[PDB]
């Protein structure tokens, strides 16, 4: 019987730091998934941006080439 | 000197073991401060049975106050007769048990209890010849079922070959505190059927009914229902507090009424329940009355392995003697007719006080299934869909435990069945 008291107490300890341990991880993974979405987000947005200065080059490029 | 520990755990056992003190203490002529006044040698000849002399000629309690939260025990101490009670002996915690079985018994408790076994331990030691063990609780909370079990469990691992009694408060939907009461109650029995020796079941739904049907209390409170526990466990205590005809010990009286070691599960009962003092006639009519009766079971039901009863107060002991052989022979279908000679009576000269004469009622009945059926009904009512589980697994318990627990009180039931139609 005592060892079976030791056995719930530690089940006890054992279901807590799991519970702590799952939630720990399951944010770590989801604040870096965030992080490389947004990233990514603001990534695409800024290389179309930089496409829009590629074409406006070429523009005075193209016209440069008809003086 | 056959010296009694006592222990009271939890909020109910606390109050109900203070009121027993707040009792037996005026009995025996011991004021608040632990000196004594009486007028009687007879308050003083058998006083270290439940009292420790102290330096200044004091009578200290031989009582240890368990509690996981300070809040009862506080109550106590700021009670009436709160400074008799030896300071050492206050053993709590701060966290509660929180109506949890498990708390009590696994974790919260478990963090506690060996700092109450090295008092039970200190009190024992300084007896010349320990008698035994007597615990008050409640089963439907968390400190008194759950540590106190647990209590017993260790006590009875350190003192094997000590007699182990409770007096146990059997929950009750008319009188309940939260709705885990029978999950609490049904873990508790099954360690007081192998860990005790003689329990006796009072049972709150009877104090209730007493108090309204019979007190006439149009609204009863604790305090009420624990005046009739504190009256029953004075008359309970009678023979061994007093001198007397009957010169037994725990362990004798438990011989006498325990004829199968797993059916000790006693139905305590008192009369009267007023300026008219009673006669012996009505005295022992009442006593066998289901009215008078704590464990809130019909006698009818089941039939008396073994009866108890002890009368109080200057009386004919001849009457005595006619009137319970009145009773026995006019309801004898009621009585065991394979154990000769079951009903035993003892007299006091003492009574209690505010009583002229009294009488205390002990049945060993096989009509205590009720009690265990009525829990059991309310335990699987809720299991079945695995309700309120949640409080004590968090705690590290396993369904299985309670399959167990449920099967061995299944079994206690059919055991008394058993015996019922012999
Ligand atoms: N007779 C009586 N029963 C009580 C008292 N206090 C609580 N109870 C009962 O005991 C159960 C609650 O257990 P409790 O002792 O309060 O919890 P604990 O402190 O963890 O042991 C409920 O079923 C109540 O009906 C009391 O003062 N007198
Ligand atoms: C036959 C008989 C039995 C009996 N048993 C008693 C129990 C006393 C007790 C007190 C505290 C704790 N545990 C048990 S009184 C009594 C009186 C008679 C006649
Ligand atoms: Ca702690
Ligand atoms: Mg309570």
């Amino acid at each position: 019987k005592r060892e079976h008291e030791r056995e719930v107490i530690q089940k006890a300890i054992e279901e807590n730091n799991n519970f702590i341990k799952m939630a720990k991880e399951k944010l770590a993974q989801k604040m870096e998934s965030n992080k490389e979405n947004r990233e990514a987000h603001l990534a695409a947005m800024l290389e179309r941006l930089q496409e829009k200065d590629k074409h406006a080059e070429e523009v005075r490029k193209n016209k440069e080439l008809k003086e | 000197m056959r010296e009694i520990v006592h222990i009271q755990a939890g909020q109910c056992g606390n109050q109900i073991g203070a009121k027993f003190w707040e009792v037996i203490s005026d009995e025996h002529g011991i004021d608040p401060t632990g000196s004594y006044h009486g007028d009687s040698d007879l308050q003083l000849e058998r006083i270290n049975v439940y009292y420790n002399e102290a330096t200044g000629n004091k009578y200290v309690p031989r009582a240890i106050l368990v509690d996981l939260e300070p809040g009862t025990m506080d109550s106590v101490r700021s009670g009436p007769f709160g400074q008799i009670f030896r300071p050492d002996n206050f053993v709590f915690g701060q966290s509660g048990a929180g109506n949890n079985w498990a708390k009590g018994h696994y974790t919260e408790g478990a963090e506690l209890v060996d700092s109450v076994l090295d008092v039970v331990r200190k009190e024992s030691e300084s007896c010349d010849c320990l008698q035994g063990f007597q615990l008050t609780h409640s089963l439907g909370g968390g400190t008194g079922s759950g540590m106190g079990t647990l209590l017993i469990s260790k006590i009875r691992e350190e003192y094997p070959d000590r007699i182990m009694n409770t007096f146990s408060v059997m929950p009750s939907p008319k009188v309940s505190d939260t709705v885990v009461e029978p999950y609490n109650a049904t873990l508790s029995v099954h360690q007081l059927v192998e860990n005790t020796d003689e329990t006796y079941c009072i049972d709150n739904e009877a104090l209730y009914d007493i108090c309204f049907r019979t007190l006439k209390l149009t609204t009863p409170t604790y305090g009420d229902l624990n005046h009739l526990v504190s009256a029953t466990m004075s008359g309970v205590t009678t023979c061994l507090r007093f001198p007397g005809q009957l010169n037994a010990d725990l362990r004798k009286l438990a011989v006498n009424m325990v004829p199968f070691p797993r059916l000790h599960f006693f139905m305590p009962g008192f009369a009267p329940l007023q300026y008219r003092a009673l006669t012996v006639p009505e005295l022992t009519q009442q006593m066998f009355d289901s009215k008078n009766m704590m464990a809130a079971c019909d006698p009818r039901h089941g039939r008396y392995l073994t009866v108890a009863a002890i009368f109080r107060g200057r009386m004919s002991m001849k009457e005595v003697d006619e009137q319970m052989l009145n009773v026995q022979n006019k309801n004898s279908s009621y009585f065991v007719e394979w154990i000769p000679n079951n009903v035993k009576t003892a007299v006091c000269d003492i009574p209690p006080r505010g009583l002229k004469m009294s009488a205390t009622f002990i049945g060993n009945s096989t009509a205590i299934q009720e009690l265990f059926k009525r829990i059991s009904e309310q335990f699987t009512a809720m299991f079945r869909r695995k309700a309120f589980l949640h409080w004590y697994t968090g705690e590290g318990m396993d369904e299985m435990e309670f399959t167990e627990a449920e099967s061995n009180m299944n079994d206690l039931v059919s055991e008394y069945q058993q015996y019922q139609d012999a």
